RNA sequence: GCUUGAGUCUCGUAGAGGGGGGUAGAAUUCCAGGUGUAGCGGUGAAAUGCGUAGAGAUCUGGAGGAAUACCGGUGGCGAAGGCGGCCCCCUGGACGAAGACUGACGCUCAGGUGCGAAAGCGUGGGGAGCAAACAGGAUUAGAUACCCUGGUAGUCCACGCCGUAAACGAUGUCGACUUGGAGGUUGUGCCCUUGAGGCGUGGCUUCCGGAGCUAACGCGUUAAGUCGACCGCCUGGGGAGUA
């Protein structure tokens, strides 16, 4: 429980669903939520509403961290991403900084074929 | 992709630099190597290029309005 | 001959036997019969971003007129030392001066 | 048996918001009246930013 | 648009970090020719001067190091 | 012969490309368009804006002789680009002789700083300057009486883009853009610029020396999407904007133009938003909850059907008040995010 | 004999032209460790699959392989195939300015010789990611398929072979002549470089159109226009580019 001050607040945002790990500034996690977790289930893992209850559902259960201020990390470009932002703005945080940690490789593995 | 500054902030800057430039070469590179149809997509977006500037250009002419 | 625009980057804590190694490598140029142009230290700065989880490198900008054997004896020997981090050799046609 | 619906104003502005989403990237295919194509391309870019909220 | 290297006399050297962090963007990538509209010459000087300083740390490869 | 060389060498001799040889007599005026002939090809269709001084009427009947401008030739049919800017190399001869004289003394009137200096107008045209010109000292017009008579007595010009910041009252005392772009910066510094071309999504109003901005559509006035930019700005004309954003890279000022009848929409909301203040407007779409009043200069949605009469739910407000109709409703709520006031008809004489 | 065709020399110029060597950053995968816990992944919906044996996420370190974001340009170079990080070494061609030099040394070319994408084959390495075959889950009336989860050859390197492609501009090479416009790229000359300026001049290239041509579509000074030299090829469709 710690009694941590700040925290960063990692945001994966793929496709099909978004996860919210919202760890410390070290770097080690302190509470995780999913928008599968959160009731949502398929194809309504894939809505940005689903982010929101998300991020809620971890901006709560990680109250017992007592974190007053995080910066935001998103990786990942999906439906969620910024409805999961404004739901911490609106959850009781301080927001220092966000960035973007969506890997670009120089274009270097093969991607797959997928679609037809 | 970074943002940072004083009390208005956080939101309308992030959202335009990080969605183009991020939602761009994402959703370009998620999958289809091809290998040959950048070479098409290309000469096709480039030939609209020029039919489109031509294709305005002289129909600045009149439209009867 | 060739010319040659070496830059050369230095591990920061060994920083004081660059004297040494400047006075060491146009010694060996000087030792062939080749002229030197610039000498251009730049000191200790800043890392864009972290070479072996290290900043603030310091860098050693030489930019000499020399052969071809004597350029890649050299070049062997900026590889063998654990002293020198990134190395480079560039261009010939016509070296020149004061640049920063 | 009666008369047409939102004169065309913001039903231009549907079309283009259902053109908008469902590709049509030309922003080429409007009215020609100002008071038309204006919102034609209004909800052609209304339409954008509900493409990048969605998959 | 005006080129600035066609306003000098100059062939782009690698060192001026203080004009080529003109034409780098604040996330490491090189800016197009149609946007700082310079001589398609030195815009190859430029990119070849632009990685050899990415490569001497000079400049970043990206924002996220 | 050899006449019609010499003659054309001696009519080559005898004009210049800008607007600077006087030189078109008018030859027909209807309103809204002035034509003249200055030894060109064609006839400028010239509009009547760039004739009517300082007031709004003409002023040159027919043989009237002004310079217009060049460089620009043919875009199907047709000769010139306008004589009133002509009128600006004028403006800047005076300026120069008050570099030139040392000093240029005329009038300067200057009320106040769009962009931190006061706004001085020399004859018809209104300049904006840099916010030390306007006073010599401290002294602040703002005591002054209002858009009082000095002259202007140069503080500070830019010299590329053209801001001229002058000095009024205290008669006793006397790659290029691109690399500094940090002096319009900050975050709304006020600009008066001339558009040039309304893309149907833009309107291109850039002025600063070499730079491009475009108060884009979404600005613009205080409707959103139906507004079509031609209809409600101009052509060629100089304006209230300011910068809002300059990118370093991608070189996109994006300006705006909503920063001023937002002000107004302000003070509907504070004016008569005090607290329950009474209001006569005229309904003019009432979407069966509501009546939608819209009197007052823009501001939107109005009363709901909760009030209406002191009966709740049954009222129907088609059935209840009009069609078109100016009304009592009071205020009860301004909201000033979301642009939401509330007006209400419940408040009268039955209980 | 002559210099216009052709070729050589003195200066430069640009270029993913080729061969060899080296090195950099991002990312993917795996392995070891930390924090942490109930899901992850995927789809049009799902399930197969992975996860309480601690997955997914997040951080630190390491290994290995492959490709080089941005620049990137109906841009560049190459006979064609083709060639994109950066640096070095060895090396081919093109272009232009001013001269000098040789003096028809030229063009084409059956047979022949050489180069020749990808797949494939042989030997030896290497194997991240992707991915035929194959397995499984779906879908479907069926589904040896498209979709999903995995996954071996192959993709990579060195040395040989194969010698085919919608190897396409579906247009053999070389040369001459014949109205224009808008661009790109690359040299160069003069003048007020006095200002990203103006007037010419060569090369390569993109589009639009003139006469002319064509069955039309379209081509249009880089012709499918007018001609000349040499070569390859065609003679109804199927059988058959098969025996």
């Amino acid at each position: 429980r710690k009694q941590v001050s700040d925290g960063v607040a990692h945001i994966h945002a793929s496709f099909n669903n978004t996860i919210v790990t919202i760890t410390d500034r070290q770097g080690n996690a302190l509470g995780w939520a999913t928008a599968g977790g959160s009731g949502f289930r398929g194809s309504r893992k894939s809505t940005p509403f689903a982010a929101q209850v998300a991020a809620e559902r971890c901006a709560d259960a990680v109250k017992e961290y007592g974190i007053k201020n995080l910066e935001v990390m998103v990786k990942g470009p999906g439906p969620g991403r910024e409805s999961t932002i404004r739901a911490l703005n609106a959850a009781g945080f301080r927001i220092t900084n966000i960035t973007d940690v969506t890997p670009i490789p120089h274009n270097g593995c093969r991607p797959p074929k997928k679609r037809r | 992709i970074k943002v940072r500054e004083n009390e208005p902030f956080d939101v309308a800057l992030r959202r335009f630099k990080r969605s183009c430039e991020k939602a761009g070469v994402l959703a370009e590179v998620r999958r289809r190597e091809f290998y040959e149809k950048p070479t098409t997509e290309r000469k096709r977006a480039k030939a609209s290029a020029v039919k489109r500037h031509a294709k305005k250009l002289a129909r600045e002419n009149a439209r009867r309005t | 001959m060739r010319h040659y625009e070496i830059v050369f980057m230095v591990h920061p804590d060994q920083s004081e036997q660059v004297p040494g190694m400047i006075e060491r490598y146009t010694a060996a140029i000087t030792g062939a019969e080749g002229k030197i142009h610039r000498l251009e230290d730049w000191g200790r700065r800043q890392l864009a971003y972290p070479i072996n989880k290290l900043h603030k490198a310091h860098y050693v900008l030489m930019n000499v007129e020399a052969p071809q054997e004597v350029i890649d004896e050299l070049e062997t020997t900026f590889r063998f030392n654990d002293a020198v981090i990134r190395s480079m050799v560039m261009r010939t046609k016509h070296a020149v001066t004061e640049a920063s | 048996m009666k008369r047409q619906k939102r004169d065309r104003l913001e039903r231009a502005h549907q079309r283009g918001y259902q053109a908008g989403i469902a590709g049509r990237s030309k922003e080429m295919c409007p009215y020609q009246t100002l008071n038309q194509r204006s919102q034609w391309l209004g909800g052609w870019r209304e339409a954008m930013a509900d493409r990048v909220v969605m998959a | 648009f005006c080129r600035f290297t066609a306003e000098g006399v100059q062939e782009i050297d690698y060192k001026d970090i203080a004009t080529l962090k003109n034409y780098i963007t604040e996330s490491g990538k090189i800016v197009p020719s149609r946007i700082t509209g310079t001589r398609a010459k030195y815009q190859r000087q430029l990119a070849r001067a632009i990685k050899r300083a990415r490569y001497l740390s000079l400049l970043p490869y990206t924002d996220r190091h | 012969e050899s006449f019609a060389q010499l003659f054309e060498e001696s009519l080559k001799e005898i004009e210049t490309r800008p607007g600077s040889i006087v030189r078109g007599v008018v030859v027909a005026i209807d309103k809204d368009v002035v034509l003249v002939d200055a030894g060109l090809k064609s006839e400028s269709a010239i509009p009547a804006e760039q004739f009517k001084n300082a007031q709004g009427e003409l002023e040159i009947q027919v043989g009237d002789e002004v310079d217009v401008a060049l460089d620009a030739v043919e875009d199907g049919f047709g000769e010139t680009l306008l004589s009133r800017e002509k009128a600006k190399r004028h403006e800047a001869w005076i300026t120069l002789e008050k570099a030139y004289e040392d000093a240029e003394t005329v009038t300067g009137v200057i009320n106040g700083k769009v962009k931190g200096g006061f706004t001085v107008e020399l004859n018809g045209i209104r300049a904006f300057l840099p916010g030390s010109l306007v006073d010599v000292r401290p002294v602040r017009d703002t005591l002054h009486l209002e858009g009082k008579e000095l002259e202007f007595k140069v503080i500070k010009l830019d010299q590329k883009r053209n801001n001229v910041v002058v000095s009024r009252r205290a008669v006793i005392e006397s790659e290029d853009p691109w690399v500094a772009i940090a002096k319009r910066y900050p975050e709304g510094t006020k600009l008066t610029g001339r558009v040039t071309n309304l893309t149907d999504y833009g309107c291109f109003v850039e002025i600063e020396e070499g730079v491009e901005g475009l108060v884009h559509v979404s600005e613009m006035d205080w409707t959103n999407k139906n507004i079509h930019p031609s209809k409600v700005v101009n052509v060629g004309d100089v304006v209230e904007v300011m910068v809002l954003d300059i990118d370093e890279e991608r070189r996109r000022i994006s300006l705006g133009l909503k920063q001023c009848k937002a002000n107004p929409w302000q003070q509907f909301a504070e004016t008569h938003n005090k607290g329950d203040r009474v209001e006569g407007k005229i309904k003019s779409i009432t979407d069966f909850g509501i009546f939608i009043g819209l009197d007052g200069g823009i501001d939107g949605l109005v009363h709901l059907s909760d009030i209406s009469w002191n009966v709740a739910g049954e009222e129907a407000v088609r059935e209840y008040k009009k069609g078109d109709e100016i009304a009592a409703v009071v205020l009860q709520v301004d909201a000033e995010r979301e642009r939401i006031s509330l007006g209400v008809k419940q408040l009268a004489e039955d209980p």
